[PDB]
């Protein structure tokens, strides 16, 4: 979990929202942690955009993985 | 360390019960019309009559500095500063029930070595009390 | 359009209240009665927090997407570009038999 | 105490990034500040959104298929319908309204955030009509700056945003932004009755003219570009 960059991103996004809801439930809200949650939001949203890019690189990587394995099959059968 | 709860109560009633040293007081807040208090007090050490204005404070610790009992209690040395210095009657006790009286009112039950306290009030100034050990400080 | 990527994408970014609209709608709803214990915003955001646990489960249960998420997109593009020419040399040592047979 | 800080944090969430361009984003962005908006569905793919409180009526036509709008309609119920909600810049004379520009160029709601708040603060106090006042304020300040014999050229609605832009001609021959003059609200105190500027032809100054028309808690200030 320490090698993937999205995981800690939603971890501290969840931590910021949980501490913010704890602060508003204890009736002492904070704006510095709201600014910190603002800092964590853009990383999440363009990480979602690069995950949409991950879908395309996964499908084209799968395409050349399958043509790699069929060319290997062709070599071993010949 | 810091004050979990601070209010001023007007002692409506004092019941000796069947005891000689302990009286149970009924008090209500001078500011709020909803925060009331049932409290066992050693009146031999701290005499309380009816219609008395008591400043009542609940704190998590007695030291002036912020929090960083499981530690052995020690007699106070000469020159020790504590939150008890500004009050007259300090008990230490355990919270043992968090009752929900209504949709707005919560009651918190404390036991100061068998001296029971019930603090009933709306939750947005009783939210600092949690299931822990607390000091009750009373001044007149 | 991989399946688990689609489920995590449309559970994290619905096509509605993502994280903030539900919570400020709730804290606007507190204005009617700030003294009701069933009117805690934690009660209303418990469903969203369960959605966070569902997102964690959907991320953790799948393994090749877990391997995909480990490196930067520029790193994946560079590694696929630098692994393509190995297949290129496989193809050219494959079809040099065409010029060897003639 | 509590209401003030919840309004400040929802204001800060508004200021940072109020979502991407969706119809439900528009509804919640308009519903944050307590002003009602209503939407209608032509079919499974086409919708309209309309907002009106007392004077301003704004409408946007949204398409679900392309996640993009197609056209807008902005009207005012006041006595002056020639408000400068278009873009006036040198280089070309295209007449397209800045709200359509803000939704079509930027895929976020920051430009429409600023423009919508300026529209709402003009509408809520427009009994001094701030629309026509800001409309001929550009012409008045241009005729004032022409008499100052200084390189102060006046435009309106530059960088997809409101205010009166003041510019100068550089080496390249193209006007460059320097400063900003605009209307801003002050949260420290709200007791100032804003009056209507009239530029004198004789003594070349600004003299009070308002007697019944007024605006509450607004001021006309600078900030650097």
């Amino acid at each position: 979990l320490s090698k993937v960059q999205l995981y800690e991103d939603l971890c501290r996004y969840e931590d910021t929202l949980s501490k913010l809801v704890e602060s508003v439930d204890r009736f002492k809200p904070n704006l510095d942690i709201a600014k910190d949650l603002i800092r964590t939001d853009e990383a999440l949203f363009e990480n979602v955009k690069l995950l949409a890019e991950y879908d395309n690189i996964y499908r084209n990587l799968q395409k050349i993985d399958k043509d790699s394995e069929e060319l290997d099959s062709k070599t071993r059968k010949i | 360390s810091n004050t979990l709860f601070d209010d001023i109560f007007q002692v409506s009633e004092v019941d000796p019960g069947r005891y000689n040293k302990v009286c149970r007081i009924e008090a209500a807040s001078t500011t709020q019309d909803q925060c009331k208090l049932t409290l066992d007090i050693n009146v031999e050490l701290f005499p309380v009559a009816a219609q008395d204005s008591l400043t009542v404070t609940i704190a998590s610790s007695l030291n002036l500095e912020d929090t960083p009992a499981t530690r052995s209690w020690r007699p106070p040395q000469a020159g020790d500063r504590s939150l008890a210095d500004d009050y007259d009657y300090v008990m230490y006790g355990t919270a043992y029930k968090f009752e929900e009286v209504s949709k707005d009112l919560i009651a918190v039950y404390y036991s100061f070595g068998g001296l029971l306290m019930r603090l009933e009030g709306n939750y947005r100034n009783l939210n600092n009390l949690k299931q822990e050990n607390a000091y009750l400080l009373i001044r007149r | 359009q991989n399946n688990v990527l689609n489920q995590i994408h449309q559970i994290l970014l619905p096509t509605n209240g993502e994280f903030i609209p539900h919570i400020f709608y709730s804290l606007h709803q507190i204005r009617k009665d700030p003294n009701n214990l069933s009117n805690q915003l934690e009660t209303l955001t418990g469903s969203i927090r369960h959605r966070l646990k569902l997102c964690k489960s959907l991320i953790s249960e799948n393994e090749d997407t877990k391997d995909l998420l480990s490196k930067s997109p520029s790193e994946w593009q560079d590694i696929i570009h630098q692994r393509e020419q190995e297949l290129q040399i496989k193809r050219d040592v494959l079809d040099d038999l065409y010029r060897k047979l003639q | 105490s509590y209401v003030e800080t919840l309004d400040s944090m929802i204001e800060l969430f508004k200021d940072y990034k109020p979502g991407s361009i969706t119809l439900e984003n528009i509804t919640r962005l308009c519903q944050t500040l307590g002003l009602e908006s209503f939407t209608e569905e032509l079919s499974n793919e086409l919708s309209r959104l309309s907002t009106a409180s007392k004077i301003i009526v704004i409408d946007v036509d949204y398409n679900k298929k392309q996640d993009r709008i197609q056209d807008v309609k902005l009207v005012l119920a006041s006595n002056f319908d020639n408000f400068d909600y278009f873009n006036q810049r040198d280089g070309e004379h295209e007449k397209s309204n800045i709200l359509l520009n803000s939704l079509t160029k930027y895929p976020d709601l920051k430009a429409f955030h600023n423009n919508l708040k300026f529209l709402y603060l003009l509408d809520a106090y427009s009994k001094l009509d701030l629309f026509k006042y800001f409309t001929e304020l550009s012409h008045y300040i241009r005729q004032c700056f022409q008499d100052n014999c200084c390189d102060f050229k006046v435009r309106t609605n530059l960088n997809d945003k409101f205010g009166i832009y003041i510019l100068t001609q550089g080496i390249n021959g193209k006007e460059v932004p320097l400063a900003k003059i605009y209307l801003e609200e002050n949260k420290s105190d709200s007791q100032y009755r804003f009056y209507e500027y009239i530029y004198s032809q004789e003594t070349k100054s600004w003299i009070n003219e308002s007697a019944e028309n007024f605006s509450n808690g607004i001021s006309l200030v600078m900030e650097i570009v």
